[PDB]
RNA sequence: GAGAGUUUGAUCCUGGCUCAGGACGAACGCUGGCGGCGUGCCUAAUACAUGCAAGUCGAACGCUUCUUAAGAGGAGUGGCGGACGGGUGAGUAACACGUGGGUAACCUACCCAUCAGAGGGGGAUAACACUUGGAAACAGGUGCUAAUACCGCAUAACAGUUUAUGCCGCAUGGCAUAAGAGUGAAAGGCGCUGGUGUCGCUGAUGGAUGGACCCGCGGUGCAUUAGCUAGUUGGUGAGGUAACGGCUCACCAAGGCCACGAUGCAUAGCCGACCUGAGAGGGUGAUCGGCCACACUGGGACUGAGACACGGCCCAGACUCCUACGGGAGGCAGCAGUAGGGAAUCUUCGGCAAUGGACGAAAGUCUGACCGAGCAACGCCGCGUGAGUGAAGAAGGUUUUCGGAUCGUAAAACUCUGUUGUUAGAGAAGAACAAGGACGUUAGUAACUGAACGUCCCCUGACGGUAUCUAACCAGAAAGCCACGGCUAACUACGUGCCAGCAGCCGCGGUAAUACGUAGGUGGCAAGCGUUGUCCGGAUUUAUUGGGCGUAAAGCGAGCGCAGGCGGUUUCUUAAGUCUGAUGUGAAAGCCCCCGGCUCAACCGGGGAGGGUCAUUGGAAACU
């Protein structure tokens, strides 16, 4: 069956119930310069109990569409 | 439907052909879904190469040749065949 | 286009002989003009470069675009050296065939002959003087023609044959048994100097 | 217009929205019928019960309403019930 | 600079601009706005025919003539050749092309286009100054 | 991966400017013979006369007019098509596009295949008949009339949903089985012999195709644009949608985006590709292909499988037209064409013969798609405008140091050729077909016709008597453009006298100008040549590849410092970066390589290769 895309990260947010925001913290090379650069994408995520905080390292799968925002589903808290 | 046909090709006044597998609303010489063998008219014996295993598999998928298509399919062998396996 | 003023002006301008007599250089060796009996400045290198260069296509009588063309399909060649590469396939030209063939005193007269259709080329009908001629075709002319006075002539004065042209008289038929050497193409010209040239 | 064809399908389709508005209406009509009876807790709630399922089904058949659409008004009027 | 320095503030190559500006840029009478068009030519009436001096270097009297343009751009162009039939409301047709004698001159005026009458007598390089072979 | 000219009395350095190369949807100037292929409103998404660009079906249905009962017409209703094909790029900085994925949140007429059904009735209404209003457009009234038009009833739950099991995934959940409750359909036509072939009709499923949505990443300028957001961010319910979702609504909270550039402003369709470059890159987004958006301006929905519909509807707006002044009508960014703007872009052409498309059982009708032809040297390619012989070198031009030199074997003269040109004859491929007529095999039948398949006969070309071939006659009809001071290949004479004028840069002309004008010569290219405009190069002149800052331009007057950038040695560990194996994909056409076809070439065709800082998966752990 087929996969959908996950991502680990870093929560930043989450006194918005049920949800969370993610940080993915890659690097990339300057295309033009070629010098790696701090790369932030943060991405929304459904969390069902508001189990994970804020700084906490965790897994989420991209689902359905949640809500507006929502595209990831929360899958586990790696650290807190 | 799905149609197998000519998409024109060459220069004016000496044409050359494509036979590609193509929606029927897509225009003749653009969008085409796979092609599948070529046909020159200005042989004196039209000259055919053809990938009878995908013509076949598509025939079966419900393509329907066009008329000139039906011809060298025919000529080919490939209208027998496809009658066999439906029978 | 086709160059149609005179042979001589020509070639004692390019300082050699494209007939390769010497007739046109034997009286008055300088170049064209009022200017030409009387010395004249030493040149500099881009002239020395356009000299040779239009020696080349002055002998094969081709325009500068045509002749552009050809010398990149030289560069094109992979092996052997570039300008020697593109001298042999201005040989191949047709109309130097027909000429080495001898069936044309010149090369003028030659590509007349070919341009009207006197000429075969494996017994089919060429009236294209920048044909390329591959080695072992035959070229020979076309029946009707057979019997001029013009083709006659030549033919029978003509008497030196390059190495790399096998000729038969009776059938006034030849073919390239190889391609010609540097050697045997004319050691006048540099073509170093045009490969240069041409590469600006 | 400016094409026989096209004067054609003004008449057809303005009859086809006549027809369609109507059927869609009654239906309509007999969905609101039970769910106002079923506010009320009447007797016959099963009665217009089945009229509802019945109406929904058929404006499914002639193209009033996409299949799915009538598959999730009578989950809708089932969960009512 | 450091590389950070470039990432931070990349590199930026000076602006070009044209020598002949004023054939770069259309007019549209509905908007009553320039548009931006590269064109070879354009058309524009004479508002003033007379001479100019050269600079230090030189000394003549140099044609010349003060142009509106299609795009209602005025400018001064020069006159090549010997003689001319302009007067002012003459329809000409403009070309780029410094003139190095005279101050603020850019263009030259297309002998044998519209109103512009090619140089009689001329012989040689006829094509400039547009004069039929005789 | 070539440089050259120019600062100075001369030199080195720095530095700008200019040139040598290539390209064009080009324009202009002079000139101009032909053929092949291609290209041709770049500006006003400005306004549009006129003609055409979407119809089809009588084997769905009832009428109606003529031809010696026929076929040919006419309008009806009804089915499908009209959402394709064609045009433009205005808008859009956005999941629009490109690329890579996901949908267990999706729909899909026509097409293929499978499983079922196809029973019974009923009421209409156009057409038509009259009849009111009117120029017509068209509006009505009454009275009939058929259907594959419409509606009920009957049966069909395999659909969905609920439960119980069984299996499974990625959280919601997916699949299979069984049961259960509520309901849902249809249409007949043609042809053979109640049965039946075939085209249709209805339910369900799978396939194919097309569409929908979500997501990672990528591709503009401006900070002399720093805050933006309030259905805004999330949750709970409800409604809605094919479908998930603030998509909508009510409540609950106060969240969400932002120097990793939000917001605002300006500009812009995106891409395959194309030009240039050694490459990195820079520029462009014509033609051709994909996607997107738009259809006089704005808004809305109807019909439909599919539109919020270029040649449909309603409303509003701007504009235009016809009127009998009562009332009506329209949208070329479809093909031509007109006006206007502009430096600047074509015929108001032939045909459905070929390919494709709509309808139809089919003949066939429609098809400004498309095939052709026309116009433009606009571009690329090809061939000519003659060939051989031909003088110590005719005359005439130019110049002479008056001997001569040069134009010049050039001409003349003689001998040839006919590509082309003209005249005549001969003359295609592109055509495969379909239908129709013969037969024959499979599956089906009780049997047929018929279905599918196969072999024969027959049938059809706008281009077009076109290309092409043959024969005869004539060197006769067919060469211009720029340049010649250095850069840069090409030199003299007059005329001129800082005047006239030239000039890409340096710079020429003031009475002995190789730089101006003319003439004679010469050089470059050639049916072209030259100028202008624009893009890349040279330009290391924004230097990531690949520069600099004591005096040439360039170190803040100095410090304290948040953020950010960078960071000493080492053990273990992780794998974000890093490297790597395998796999999928990066469409076709185009570049490039091979191989064929056009008499060659352009061009065309066949086969490859390449193209990603692509994605999945499997590895390594030196460096960060
Ligand atoms: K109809
Ligand atoms: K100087
Ligand atoms: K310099
Ligand atoms: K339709
Ligand atoms: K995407
Ligand atoms: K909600
Ligand atoms: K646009
Ligand atoms: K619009
Ligand atoms: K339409
Ligand atoms: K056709
Ligand atoms: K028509
Ligand atoms: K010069
Ligand atoms: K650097
Ligand atoms: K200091
Ligand atoms: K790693
Ligand atoms: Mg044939
Ligand atoms: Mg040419
Ligand atoms: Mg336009
Ligand atoms: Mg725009
Ligand atoms: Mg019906
Ligand atoms: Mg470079
Ligand atoms: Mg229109
Ligand atoms: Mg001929
Ligand atoms: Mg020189
Ligand atoms: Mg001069
Ligand atoms: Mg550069
Ligand atoms: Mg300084």
């Amino acid at each position: 069956r087929n996969q959908r895309k996950v991502y680990q990260g870093r929560v930043v947010s989450d006194k918005m119930d049920k949800t969370i925001t993610v940080v993915v913290e890659t690097k990339k090379n300057h295309p033009i310069y070629g010098k790696r650069m701090k790369y932030s994408k943060k991405y929304k995520a459904h969390d069902e109990n508001n189990t994970a905080k804020v700084g906490d390292i965790v897994k989420i799968m991209e689902t359905r569409p949640l809500s507006a925002t929502k595209r990831f589903r929360l899958l586990e808290v790696v650290e807190e | 439907a799905v149609k197998i046909r000519l998409k024109r090709m060459g220069s004016k006044k000496s044409p050359f052909y494509r036979i590609v597998v193509a929606d029927s609303r897509s225009p003749r010489d653009g969008r085409f879904i796979e092609t599948v063998g070529t046909y020159n008219p200005l042989k004196d014996p039209a000259e055919v190469v053809l990938k009878e295993d995908l013509v076949l598999d598509w025939l079966s998928k419900g393509a329907q040749p066009s008329d000139t298509v039906r011809n060298i399919l025919s000529k080919e062998g490939v209208m027998k065949k496809h009658h066999e396996a439906k029978n | 286009s086709r160059y149609t003023g005179p042979s001589w002006k020509v070639s004692r301008r390019l300082g050699i002989s494209l007939s390769g007599t010497g007739k046109e250089l034997a009286r008055r060796p300088y170049k064209p003009g009022q200017h030409g009996p009387n010395s004249r400045g030493k040149v500099s290198e881009y002239g020395m470069q356009l000299t040779e260069k239009q020696k080349l296509r002055h002998m094969y009588g081709m325009n500068e675009r045509q002749f552009r063309t050809l010398f990149i399909k030289a560069s094109k060649i992979k092996e052997g050296k570039h300008g020697v590469n593109f001298m042999v396939l201005l040989e191949q030209r047709l109309d130097n065939v027909v000429y080495r063939l001898g069936l044309a005193t010149t090369r003028r007269q030659a590509r007349q002959l070919v341009n009207h259709g006197h000429i075969t080329v494996d017994g089919k009908r060429v009236d294209i003087p920048s044909y390329h001629v591959e080695v072992g075709q035959v070229i020979g002319v076309r029946e009707k023609s057979q019997n001029i006075s013009t083709i006659k002539e030549a033919v029978e004065a003509t008497v030196g044959r390059p190495a790399f042209v096998s000729f038969d008289t009776e059938k006034l038929e030849g073919s390239f048994t190889r391609l010609p050497e540097r050697d045997e193409l004319y050691p006048e010209i540099d073509e170093a100097l045009v490969v240069e040239y041409y590469n600006q | 217009p400016n094409i026989e064809s096209a004067i054609k399908r003004v008449r057809t389709s303005a009859n086809a929205n006549a027809k369609n508005s109507s059927q869609t209406n009654a239906m309509r009509t007999a969905i609101k019928k039970f769910e106002e009876a079923v506010a009320a807790g009447a007797d016959n709630v099963d009665a217009l019960y089945n009229e509802a399922v019945k109406a929904v089904d058929m404006a499914a058949t002639k193209g009033l309403i996409h299949k799915n659409k009538a598959n999730r008004d009578k989950i809708r009027l089932s969960k009512l019930a | 600079p450091t590389i950070n320095q470039l990432v931070r503030k990349p590199r930026k190559s000076k602006v070009e601009k044209s020598d002949s500006p004023a054939l770069n840029k259309g007019y549209n009478s509905f908007k009553k706005t320039q548009t931006n068009v590269n064109s070879p030519q354009k058309r524009g009436v004479c508002t003033r025919v007379g001479t100019m001096t050269p600079k230090k270097p030189n000394s003549a009297l140099r044609k010349y003539a003060r142009v509106r343009l299609s795009n209602l751009i005025e400018v001064t162009a020069y006159i090549p050749g010997i003689g001319h039939n302009l007067q002012e409301h003459s329809v000409v047709l403009l070309r780029g092309g410094r003139v190095k004698d005279l101050p603020g001159v850019r263009y030259h005026i297309v002998r044998g286009a519209l109103d512009t009458a090619g140089v009689n007598d001329r012989k040689q390089s006829r094509s400039k100054y547009g004069t039929k072979r005789p």
